[PDB]
């Protein structure tokens, strides 16, 4: 396997990359406490293709009931670390 | 090289009135040629697996 | 338009294309609502009685004995002779036995003769 | 067992120079084989007797006589 | 001139001029076409193209 | 849409807990204890072990138990060409009739 | 899997989980990155078109003929994650998932080796036998009469209080336990 | 292949079928009619127990093949010539049976000519 | 011994849709009038090592060259020495 | 063959003086030490028999029956050990008075050398089987259970009594030995088809014959563990002996008198089998499998040719061994289950792994996988059915294509897949029930050895 333990900051070191390069949103501005519907004025569509974009690049696939219902990165990386069941 | 062919039949399992049942190897040139084959696969697959499932 | 997805009994209708929940009136939110009621309920006591610490023994589930007792021991008590079940019963425990009978008898008749007339070269065949 | 490669994130993976020359080597060693066959033995691909012509062949060795003897 | 070669090349020509249902003929020339085509998928699938797995 | 605050307060005092139990999964460096009691030469010991002695049980088998019985091993007769010679008998096999060699 | 579910979805929830599914399969069928995008906007082009009507009878008229469009086109080997409940590794470690109450059934000998991880086990039991106490009354004051409406949970409102029912959801063999 | 081409859209009775093969006597082309030499005996060929199938006219040939096979062991590749005069008889032989193949379909089709004339000048 | 060295992420102004066949995708997109937001995300696809592509025809002659080569020193070393 | 007999009466007295905490130790270590001396009647000659005296007899038929017979009384005892635990000592000595009476009763039925006592012997050992099944069985049907299992028996063997006496009367004797060396034709008429159908229903009734097999399932399923292995193992293969010992007298009626039964196994074997793959119960399914392997063991009885009667003997072995080894299985699992259903515990084998492999040995020996003597006796009744007729073999294939199914299907079932989260009782296996199994499999993997112990007389 060779698998590294991946760790709280690298995964929101992942998300901070994944979203930097969505270019609707200006990287400046977000910060990891963030929304996605008022602080950044993203549509529902915009924010289902975030999710998949986080499907995609994690390889692993969130269900859709609890896709939907993430606004910010930090609740982002704290379902990811809970999936994966992350210690520090 | 000589083109030896054998078959061994070494312990008389049981005798069933005028059929008799004994453990009989056949050794003739598909299985002489078909061991060394499976054996090389089988060596090649384990050193593989070796690695493959360390896990 | 596109060619439509006739279901069948091995391949059922997709939640998708099913029109139920297409026609939606406040009946039907209130059914949805009360079969959510009771799934909640029945989870809830579930979980009341799973996550106890002084319980040390099978959560007993009365729906498995229910289903066990009607397919095992209720059969009999509701069972009525009526023209469908008895004919039924007849072929599927008759025909057979006597398809099977017949088929056999026709074999062993003709070996038999054969070996009266002698055209069998029954040569070899010392095991029986 | 091996050596220790670390992973890269969106970029090339570390490459030994090892694993290249190996694969090099053995596919020059497959082509080499082939060329090296084929060179030595042309009669296995296209055959190594001629295809008679059934046509060509004159009535005389077939025993045909021409209609009238018999 | 490969492992592969001496076997199937063989195969081929015996199954060409032999007695036999020539609706096997055709689809024995077809199934080795499409033996080709396949590994030819896989190779262009699977070593081509511009990576696709996770970053 | 999203989380209720309920959820929110719910789902971090649980991913809290659960953080906490992971880490106590771990493993001091004193937690394995392993109470002690007892009561090319690899290869030469593994040849010897596992090859050279079931050859020789084997052959011991074989050649005194197995052909003391008739046709037990039987094994086919080697086959013989023009001009080879017999070591039983030392006779030599007549050749072939000079067929007509050209190309 | 987390988050509970409610009676029914709303319009807008099926127009996402369509709108997933869409994308899902167009990559299935594009396999390259740049015929995906380019495809993926084209879907999101064809698919806001309709976004700003009003009248929801039309909305879901809408959204059917869609549903048939992407039954027929719908890729009939799509792409699966591998631990997805489709996935090629779907439920490979479950046979490896053994519960912890297994632990309490050890034979001492077996305990004597790793002693404080089962100190620390002793305690997280004591903590749940109080905790479980405090639970029951609490999820008992806090349900309305005729029983719970939806299968939510409350969390813990007071300082020394634990969520309702964590013993389960707290302790797991793990995603990889070996 | 055109043969069966031939035979399965032209006339079936144009040409023969390999089962049936041959239907005219061997006499009917020439008189002299040589025959065929064999110049392994049943005992050599017995003792050597190539094959049922290999035990043709091309059998001389394929014992001196195995006699070198079994001789010269280590070098596998040793002799050749003897298994190039081996393919070389059996090409002889078979283009002897392509020429069977085309004698027989060249004495058939004098067969129908003669019986096209004699109907017609039966008719005639 | 694993994998613990703190691997550190590259800058996020590196990926650059420039250089890649993403143009084709943005200019046909832009005729009809939209733009792909993605478009950067996957550049780190065609930007390093993985710029340069080998035909199947080319994939599959992987070591003609030196093959050749070396069929070559070793037809002309059994040329000159079997002429003796 | 007193050495047998006296030793098995005197474990009464010997059980009844034992102390309080000591009767199942006494009582297990004098069965075993009975079974090693009965071991010894396995020394058979290729002649007539072993005539003991005037009263027994010993074959080469009763000699393997016998051997397990009295080998299977230490695996009752040490599987009774357990659901007894919190019983009376009067009451635990009168379980194993019990089961010491069956063991007698069985020992004398088998030898037996005049027919008149093997019937009455054989009838005798139907009272402790019910006394078991009634009185120590957990279930409130145990009691319609022993109803239906006392009337199915003595409905078929009630004419067999007049069917005995009447032979005595005509043709003087009903010693074996005379009976076999005087045998007559027996000419086809009403009263002798009658004496057929009175001398051999009440042996297909309890092997049992497909349409008279209500009582199995029920016996099997109320009884208590010992209750059911008696009745898989030994209690099942008394039908079989009884015909395969009175057939010599029913020549040549037989010959067109079999194709009623013949057709009835031959076609019960493939729908129990089927019915077993759609159970609820594991010891439903384990009955209905002894069924599929007793109407198997009838059509061998039937042909009448000497590969049915080797094969017929070494199957009635193999599966007395494999079906007491999967109601000891089952019933381990009940115990800490306490429920009996197929479904509610899962994925055992993650929990307790050597249970697994005993339950992976148990399925493979149940499925007929070679060279274990299961398979002997299959292929040696598959070979002589197709002997018999050449459409046979489907069926055979049939019934052989779903019993492999159904095995592999009840494996994977308790075995495979994730856990019952709901159930933290499941306590790791005694060393107990390990040897149980133990001593279960490895006769059986020992006998596959030396299958001429158990091809019966027509060796
Ligand atoms: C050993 C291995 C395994 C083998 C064992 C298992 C298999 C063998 C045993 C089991 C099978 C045997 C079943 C045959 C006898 C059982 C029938 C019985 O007891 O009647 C009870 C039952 C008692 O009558 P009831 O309760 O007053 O009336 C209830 C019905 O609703 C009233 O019905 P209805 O009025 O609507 O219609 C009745 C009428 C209508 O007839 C029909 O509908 C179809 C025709 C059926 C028979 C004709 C062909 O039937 C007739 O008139 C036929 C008369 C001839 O009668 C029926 O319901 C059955 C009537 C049909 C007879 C079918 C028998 C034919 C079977 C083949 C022989
Ligand atoms: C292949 C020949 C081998 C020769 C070497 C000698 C072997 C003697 C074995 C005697 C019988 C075994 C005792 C049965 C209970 C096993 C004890 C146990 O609980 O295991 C724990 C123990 C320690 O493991 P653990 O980690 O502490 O426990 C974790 C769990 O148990 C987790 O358990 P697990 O995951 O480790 O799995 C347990 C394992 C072991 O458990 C078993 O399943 C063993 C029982 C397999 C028999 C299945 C019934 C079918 C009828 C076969 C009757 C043949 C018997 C012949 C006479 C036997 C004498 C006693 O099961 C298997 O591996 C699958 C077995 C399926 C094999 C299918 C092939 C059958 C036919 C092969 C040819 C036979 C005749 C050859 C004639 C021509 C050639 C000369 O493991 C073992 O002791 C393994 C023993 C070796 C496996 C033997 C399998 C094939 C051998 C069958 C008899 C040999 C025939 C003579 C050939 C001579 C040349
Ligand atoms: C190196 C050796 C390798 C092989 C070892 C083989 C071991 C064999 C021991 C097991 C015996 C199997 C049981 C068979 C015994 C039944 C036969 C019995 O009826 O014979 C009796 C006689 O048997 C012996 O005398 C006693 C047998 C009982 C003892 C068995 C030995 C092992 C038992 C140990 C049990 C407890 C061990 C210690 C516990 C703490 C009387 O027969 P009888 O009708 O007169 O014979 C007349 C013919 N005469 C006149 C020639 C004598
Ligand atoms: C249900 C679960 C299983 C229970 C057990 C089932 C097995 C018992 C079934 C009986 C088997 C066959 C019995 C009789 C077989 C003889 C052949 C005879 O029946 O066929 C013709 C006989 O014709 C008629 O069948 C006569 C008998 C008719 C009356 C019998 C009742 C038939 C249906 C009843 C079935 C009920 C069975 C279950 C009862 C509870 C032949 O004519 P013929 O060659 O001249 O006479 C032969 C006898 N001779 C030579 C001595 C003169
Ligand atoms: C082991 C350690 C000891 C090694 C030193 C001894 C070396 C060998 C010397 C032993 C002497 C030979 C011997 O054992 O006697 C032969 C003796 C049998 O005696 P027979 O009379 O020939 O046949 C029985 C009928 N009378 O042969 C043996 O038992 C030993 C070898 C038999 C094969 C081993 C078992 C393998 C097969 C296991 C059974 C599998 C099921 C049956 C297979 C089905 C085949 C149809
Ligand atoms: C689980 C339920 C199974 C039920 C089994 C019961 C049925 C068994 C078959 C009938 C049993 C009675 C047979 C009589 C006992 C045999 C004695 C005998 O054969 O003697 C005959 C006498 O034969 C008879 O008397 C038979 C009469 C039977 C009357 C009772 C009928 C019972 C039911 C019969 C039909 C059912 C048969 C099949 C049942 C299948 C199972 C349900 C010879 O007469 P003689 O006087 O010597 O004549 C010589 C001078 N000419
Ligand atoms: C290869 C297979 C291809 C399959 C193609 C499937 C068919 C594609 C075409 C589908 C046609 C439609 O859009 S059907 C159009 C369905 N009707 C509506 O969209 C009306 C109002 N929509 C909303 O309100 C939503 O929430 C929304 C504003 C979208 C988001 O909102 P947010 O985000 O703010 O939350």
């Amino acid at each position: 396997s060779d698998a590294p333990p991946l760790t709280l900051e690298a995964i929101k070191d992942r998300v901070l990359y994944v979203l930097k390069l969505y270019d609707k949103i200006d990287p400046e501005k977000l910060s990891v406490n963030s929304h996605f519907m008022k602080d950044l004025g993203l549509d529902s569509l915009d924010q289902v293709e975030i999710i998949m974009a986080m499907e995609d690049e994690f390889g692993f696939e969130i269900p859709d009931i609890d896709a939907e219902k993430l606004m910010c990165p930090q609740e982002i990386v704290d379902y990811i670390a809970d999936k994966k069941d992350v210690y520090e | 090289h000589t083109g030896q062919e054998m078959i061994i039949s070494n312990w008389h399992w049981m005798t069933l009135q005028t059929v008799e049942l004994s453990l009989s190897f056949k050794m003739d040139y598909f299985s002489v040629m078909f061991i060394p084959v499976a054996l090389f696969v089988t060596w090649s697959i384990m050193e593989f697996s070796m690695w493959y499932m360390h896990s | 338009s596109f060619p439509k997805y006739k279901p069948s009994r091995l391949a059922t209708l997709p939640a998708t294309l099913d029109p139920a929940e297409y026609d939606i009136s406040p009946e039907t939110r209130k059914a949805q609502a009360e079969r959510l009621a009771i799934r909640s309920r029945l989870k809830r006591e579930y979980l009341l009685q799973y996550n106890d610490p002084n319980r040390l023994g099978v959560i007993e589930d009365p729906a498995l004995i229910r289903w066990t007792y009607a397919r095992s021991a209720n059969i009999y008590p509701n069972f009525r002779p009526t023209p469908k079940t008895s004919l039924l019963g007849a072929l599927f425990g008759i025909g057979p036995l006597f398809f099977w009978y017949y088929v056999f008898k026709t074999d062993r008749d003709k070996k038999e003769k054969l070996i009266q007339e002698g055209k069998l070269d029954q040569t070899f065949n010392i095991s029986y | 067992g091996g050596v220790h490669i670390e992973p890269r994130y969106r970029q090339f993976p570390q490459l030994t120079r090892s694993q290249l020359i190996q694969a090099e080597f053995f596919s020059a060693t497959m082509w080499f084989w082939i060329l090296w066959r084929f060179w030595h033995d042309s009669d296995a691909v296209l055959g190594h007797f001629p295809y008679p012509d059934p046509s060509q062949w004159t009535d005389e060795e077939l025993g045909i006589l021409p209609d009238d003897e018999d | 001139y490969l492992t592969g070669f001496y076997s199937k090349d063989l195969i081929i020509e015996a199954v060409n001029m032999s007695y036999t249902n020539a609706w096997a003929l055709l689809m024995t020339l077809i199934a080795t076409s499409l033996t080709a085509a396949y590994s030819t998928r896989i190779i262009f699938f699977a070593f081509l193209g511009k990576p696709r797995f996770p970053p | 849409s999203g989380y209720t605050p309920d959820e929110k307060l719910r789902l971090q005092q649980l991913r809290e807990l659960r953080r906490r139990w992971l880490k106590d999964q771990e493993l001091s460096p004193r937690e394995p204890v392993l109470p002690p009691r007892r009561v090319t030469y690899r290869h030469s010991i593994f040849a010897v072990t596992h090859v050279l002695i079931p050859v020789w049980i084997i052959h011991y088998y074989l050649k005194y138990h197995v052909t003391a019985k008739p046709y037990t091993v039987v094994e086919r007769k080697p086959r013989i060409f023009p001009g080879d010679t017999i070591l039983e008998t030392g006779e030599v096999i007549p050749l072939m009739k000079e067929f007509p060699d050209q190309h | 899997a987390f988050s509970a579910p409610a009676a029914y979805l709303t319009h807008q929830q099926k127009v996402l989980r369509l709108y997933k599914r869409a994308l899902r399969h167009l990559e299935s069928w594009c396999v390259h990155r740049d015929k995906y995008r380019y495809f993926a906007c084209l879907m999101r082009a064809r698919f806001d078109e309709h976004k700003n009507e009003k009248d929801m009878v039309k909305a879901t008229q809408l959204l059917r003929q869609a549903e048939e469009e992407f039954w027929y086109g719908q890729h009939p080997q799509p792409y699966i994650f591998p631990e997805s409940p489709g996935g090629t590794s779907y439920e490979r470690y479950e046979c490896y998932k053994v519960p912890e109450w297994c632990l309490d059934d050890w034979h001492p000998s077996e305990k004597a080796m790793y002693p404080d991880y089962f100190a620390k086990r002793e305690q997280w039991k004591r903590l749940r036998r109080e905790s479980w106490e405090r639970e029951v009354k609490q999820l008992q004051e806090e349900t309305p009469p005729g029983g719970p409406r939806t299968e939510a949970l409350p969390p813990a409102r007071k300082e020394g209080d634990l969520p309702p029912l964590w013993w389960h959801i707290v302790t797991r063999p793990r995603e990889r336990p070996m | 292949g055109a043969h069966l081409a031939r035979r399965y859209l032209g006339d079936a009775s144009k040409e023969p079928d390999p089962l049936r093969m041959p239907t005219f006597p061997p006499d009917y082309g020439f008189p002299e009619r040589k025959e065929r030499e064999m110049v392994a005996t049943q005992q050599e060929m017995n003792d050597a127990q190539l094959m049922l199938q290999q035990r043709d006219y091309c059998a001389h040939y394929l014992i001196q093949l195995l006699k070198c096979k079994r001789d010269s062991f280590p070098n596998f590749l040793a002799c050749k010539h003897e298994q190039h005069d081996w393919d070389y008889c059996e090409h002889l032989d078979y283009v002897k049976r392509m020429k069977e193949f085309e004698r027989e379909r060249r004495l058939l089709q004098r067969k129908k000519r003669r019986e096209q004339r004699e109907a017609e000048m039966a008719r005639g | 011994e694993h994998g613990h060295s703190k691997m550190e992420l590259p800058d996020y102004k590196q990926w650059k849709i420039e250089g890649t066949p993403l143009e084709t995708v943005q200019e046909k997109l832009a005729a009809r009038g939209l733009r792909d937001p993605w478009g950067r995300n996957e550049a780190w696809r065609y930007s390093g090592g993985f710029a340069n592509n080998v035909s199947f025809v080319g994939a599959l002659l992987k070591g003609f060259k030196w093959g050749f080569a070396a069929f070559v020193v070793a037809v002309g070393a059994e040329y000159y020495l079997e002429s003796q | 063959m007193l050495k047998i007999i006296i030793p098995t009466t005197m474990l009464l007295p010997m059980t009844w003086m034992s102390k309080h905490n000591m009767i199942w130790i006494n009582a297990t270590v004098h069965s075993l030490l009975i079974s090693l001396i009965s071991l010894s009647l396995l020394n058979q000659l290729g002649e007539n028999s072993l005539n003991f005296s005037l009263t027994f007899f010993s074959d080469s038929l009763s000699a393997p029956l016998l051997v397990l017979t009295t080998w299977l009384l230490p695996l009752m005892l040490m599987a009774s050990q357990s659901h007894l635990s919190k019983e009376t000592t009067t009451r635990k000595k009168l379980y194993i008075t019990m089961l010491i009476l069956l063991q007698l009763f069985l020992i004398m039925t088998f030898t037996a050398t005049e027919l008149i006592l093997f019937y009455i012997l054989f009838e005798a050992t139907l009272v402790p089987t019910l006394i078991i099944i009634t009185r120590w069985g957990n279930q409130t049907e145990r009691l319609n259970a022993g109803l239906y299992f006392l009337f199915y028996t003595l409905a078929g063997s009630l004419p067999l009594l007049v069917a005995l006496v009447y032979i005595q009367n005509t043709t003087g004797s009903l010693n074996f030995l005379i009976i076999h060396y005087w045998s007559h034709p027996l000419s086809n008429s009403w009263s002798n088809i009658f004496m057929w159908l009175a001398c051999i229903m009440a042996f297909m009734v309890k092997m049992p014959l497909y349409g008279l097999h209500l009582w199995l399932p029920k016996a099997h399923v109320e009884a208590p563990i010992a209750g059911s292995m008696v009745l898989a193992a030994v209690l099942l293969k008394l039908g079989g002996y009884g015909m395969m010992r009175i057939t010599t007298i029913l020549n040549p009626l037989t010959n067109y008198m079999a194709y009623p039964f013949l057709m009835l196994s031959m076609w019960g074997m493939i729908m129990t089998s089927s019915i077993c793959l759609r159970q609820t119960d594991l010891k439903s399914l384990i009955a209905y499998s002894s069924v599929s392997h007793m109407a198997l063991v009838i059509v061998a009885i039937m042909i009448q040719t000497p590969w049915s009667f080797m094969g017929a003997t070494a199957l009635m072995i193999a599966h007395g061994l494999t079906s007491s080894m999967l109601f000891c299985l089952a019933n381990t699992n009940y115990e800490r289950v306490h429920s009996r259903t197929m479904i509610l515990a899962r994925g055992l084998q993650t929990l307790l792994p050597l249970m697994a492999t005993w339950w992976l040995v148990a399925s493979l020996t149940n499925l007929a996988l070679p060279p274990s003597i299961n398979l002997i006796g299959e292929l040696f009744i598959i070979t002589a059915s197709f002997s018999w007729s050449n459409i046979t073999i489907i069926l055979m294939g049939m019934n052989m294509m779903i019993t492999a199914l159904y095995s592999l299907y009840m494996l994977i079932t308790t075995q495979r897949g994730k856990y019952t989260h709901h159930i933290n009782n499941i306590k790791p296996s005694f060393t107990r029930e390990n040897a149980l199994m133990a001593l279960h499999i490895l006769p059986l993997l020992l006998l596959t050895l030396n299958p001429k112990m158990i091809l019966g007389p027509l060796y």
